[PDB]
RNA sequence: CAUCUAUAAUUUUGAAUAAAAAUUGUGCCGUUGCUAUGGC
């Protein structure tokens, strides 16, 4: 249950990196770093 | 049901202007936008009461 | 919660015949056309004038009811 | 040299009359939130048009939808506060992206059809 | 014994109050000081300390509470009643003691005293509402359980001192007491959509004015507790209200951008409308910068009973005067605009120059809202508040055509909720005291963009002179 | 709300433990000290 909303967070978070992976024009690791530590940070609240 | 404003209009051949385009909404005396149910919902739950005390 | 709301309108003072007339405006929801008799009492309370004095007549209520 | 990414932004009166048409589309249930629900009215079709912000961290999470946009045809506006996009959307939160639909018998229907048409002619 | 001598008696003891003080204004004066507190009732305004105030020494003070977004605030003071003398307040112990009301979205309403101007506000009662409240049955019929449960919105204490009125998301006016904090009625709105959204006592009476957001502007009675009228006329929600002495109360509906002036006795209702134009704007600086729209219209107050302002969310605050319908002043983005966002934040990209050419310049900037303002009544003084992190004080010009800037008070800091003035001291001298409760985000919603230092406070000033 | 009981300060024996007559800033964390506060 718990695995399956996680999983489902972590597809919302990889469709908005892949987001702004494409469609920059040198994309930056700071706000991969960024939405990872959110997923993290959420991980630790479950 | 339906009080364009403060009036409960009656008529379905009204002809809103804009004011009144914005201002229709169900009336404050029905059953739908205010006080008390119907005779259908009370009868309903007096009856329902009543199965339940005998 | 009911609460009937009564409000002069045009108080015309007339000396001629020593009185002042008015229109009345009653406000009363969730009721039905507010009896002229507590009225009469009501409008004495108000303006501290007698009950045997006060006179009121010639009522409407709106369509749909409430005032 | 290039034009900004968030290009066309929009006035400050077509902005307003913009908000204006999508609080009554939100009272009368024709307006889908969020980025995810405007690419899924995108892909159905059922989409009038969009509105985007112009200012959200970073720009390119909903920049991914002027290439749908131009491909199905459809007009879309860049207003400069995702704060007022969402309030006049009527959530609690901030919307970056929100999508009005189309309808038939819609009461808004000459409103929607005069913003759009003030779209149209900006881009 | 009788009315007719103890009346007299007060009335002379008053009369030796007011000709020994005269004595010692002295190391005409009666009659214009008396002529004064008769003619508080009627008309303009008559309290001119438009430039007696001092607020570089102004002592500012900030208080945290525990509790998280602080929503709005009312404070109780007992004023001496002119007709017969007793007191504005109920009790013998209250001897004048100032109160002050808080409700919080954490479901809470706390009494602080706050009758001593040296030190801070002391938190005298507190009251909590959760999910032990949710109605059982959902026919919306009855609403009435005793205690709220979602979103308290607005607080409202009666000017006699026995209740205080609390109004939420819950679509409910509970009314409780003010010394225990029991709930001592409630009334549902009874509707699917009428959430409470701003509350007004009339100003010295019983009278209470709830602006509801079906559009509504609902009237009760609290002695009585009962309804008397629903004001319809709005377009979008009735977001705020003011009212005073009359039966007149306004209301600013937001964006149909709309400041409708109701008189209750006459049956009538003016409205006020706006309409700034940015190109007529710009042409009339370039008959010698940023321009903003008309967004919404949010706060509203009554400055004397033929003028009052209104603050928009796009920066403006105008006066309107009855006579004209355009606004008689428009002061501007007053508040300032707001920062600009980082440039690392707004691309996610590595090359600098192209963060700065898609943070595009002057097209992405906006204005500070305008979350809060209060005038204090019949004077020609009113104060300005949003998340700016500082109060801003303005006076009227005498004219009653214009106003200027006084000050800043800069012990703000977060959204600005509420501002309240509390006088006392003598008739010479008054002390004022500027309460103001100050939280993380709105009143209503979230929509903050994470205002940098800031905390749930109530901010108080002591002003004198 | 008034009255009364106790807690909080005084009248008296009194160094008082002591016995006697009456009255009227925080939900958690962190810093700063002769109260100011930074994060969630």
């Amino acid at each position: 249950k718990n695995k399956g909303r996680i999983s489902r967070y972590l597809a919302n978070k990889c469709s908005m990196a892949s987001r702004i992976d494409n469609y920059s024009e040198e994309p930056s690791n700071v706000f991969g770093s960024v939405l990872k530590k959110q997923v993290e940070q959420r991980l630790e609240f479950y | 049901h339906i009080a364009v404003g403060k009036q409960i209009v009656n008529i379905p051949s009204f002809m809103v202007r804009l004011d009144s385009e914005k201002h229709i909404d169900f009336a404050p005396t029905s059953p739908f936008g205010g006080a008390r149910p119907g005779r259908v919902a009370r009868r309903n739950a007096a009856r329902k009461a009543e199965a339940s005390g005998e | 919660s009911d609460a009937v709301t009564i409000r002069t309108r045009k108080v015309i003072s007339n000396p001629l015949l020593a009185r002042k007339q008015f229109v009345v405006d009653v406000l009363h929801p969730n009721r039905a056309n507010v009896s002229k008799d507590e009225l009469r009492e009501k409008l004495a309370e108000v303006y501290k004038a007698e009950k045997d004095a006060v006179s009121v007549f010639g009522f409407r209520t709106q369509f749909g009811g409430g005032k | 040299a290039p034009n900004p990414k968030a290009f066309p932004l929009a006035d400050a009166a077509l902005t307003q009359q913009i908000l204006d048409v999508v609080q009554q589309a939100a009272n009368l249930r024709q307006l889908k939130k969020g980025a995810n629900e405007a690419t899924k009215t995108l892909n159905r079709g059922i989409s009038e048009f969009i509105i985007m912000a112009a200012d959200c961290e970073p720009i390119e999470i909903l920049l991914h939808l002027p290439l749908l946009c131009e491909d199905k045809n459809v007009p879309y506006v860049f207003v400069p506060s995702r704060v007022a996009l969402g309030r006049a959307c009527g959530v609690s939160r901030p919307v970056i992206a929100a999508s009005i639909t189309t309808n038939d018998a819609s009461a808004i229907k000459t409103q929607i059809y005069a913003v759009k048409d003030k779209i149209e002619t900006l881009l | 014994e009788n009315p007719a001598d103890k009346r007299r008696r007060l009335a002379k003891q008053y009369l030796e109050n007011l000709k020994s003080e005269a004595n010692d204004i002295l190391t005409d004066i009666i009659a214009s000081r008396l002529k004064e507190d008769v003619a508080e009732q009627q008309g303009r305004v008559f309290r001119y300390f438009g430039d007696k105030l001092l607020i570089s020494e102004a002592k500012q003070s900030f208080t945290r509470v525990g509790e998280n977004n602080l929503t709005c605030i009312s404070c109780f003071q007992p004023v001496l009643n002119k007709y017969t003398f007793e007191e504005s307040s109920n009790g013998d112990k209250n001897k004048g003691r100032l109160f002050a009301y808080t409700v919080s979205k954490d479901l809470q309403l706390t009494k602080y005293d706050i009758t001593d101007f040296s030190k801070r506000p002391k938190k005298l009662k507190y009251a909590k509402g959760g999910a032990k409240y949710i109605p059982t049955s959902k026919h919306e019929y009855e609403n009435t359980t005793e205690g709220h449960y979602d979103e308290i919105l607005t607080v409202a204490a009666s000017p006699d001192g026995k209740y205080v009125v609390t109004g939420g998301r819950d679509r409910k006016l509970i009314v409780w007491s003010t010394e225990s904090l029991s709930p001592v009625k409630v009334i549902p709105t009874k509707d699917r959509r009428g959430e409470v959204l701003s509350l007004a006592f009339r100003k010295n009476s019983d009278q209470l004015y709830a602006s509801c957001a079906d559009f509504k502007i609902r009237t009760y009675s609290i002695n009585q507790f009962s309804q008397l009228e629903i004001l319809y006329g709005h377009h979008d929600i009735v977001e705020d209200i003011s009212a005073l002495a009359m039966e007149r109360c306004v209301t600013v509906g937001a964006r149909d951008r709309t400041a409708m002036l109701w008189k209750i006795p006459d049956e009538t209702r003016l409205t006020f409308r706006g309409g700034d134009e940015p190109q007529k704007l710009l042409r009339r600086w370039m008959k010698e910068p940023l321009f903003f729209c008309e967004g919404s219209i949010d706060v509203v107050s009554m400055v004397d009973d033929f003028h009052f302002i209104t603050g928009s969310d796009n920066g403006n605050i105008c006066l309107w005067s009855l006579a004209k319908k355009k606004p008689i002043f428009t002061e501007r983005i007053a508040h300032g605009i707001l920062p600009e966002p980082s440039f690392n934040d707004i691309s996610g990209e590595t090359d600098e120059e192209l963060r700065k050419r898609q943070l595009q310049g002057k097209k992405l900037l906006q204005p500070f809202w305008i979350t809060s303002l209060y005038a204090i009544p019949y004077s020609n003084v009113f104060i300005s508040g949003s998340w700016s992190g500082s109060l801003k004080v303005w006076k009227i010009s005498d004219n009653l055509r214009s106003f200027e800037l006084l000050g800043e008070l800069s012990g703000a800091k977060g959204v600005v909720t509420k501002i309240q003035v509390v006088e006392s001291g003598k008739h010479g001298k008054e002390k004022f005291r500027i309460l103001a409760s100050i939280a993380k985000e709105h009143r209503l919603g979230r929509w903050i963009a994470n205002v940098s230092g800031a905390r749930n406070g109530i901010y108080s000033a002591v002003i004198d002179q």
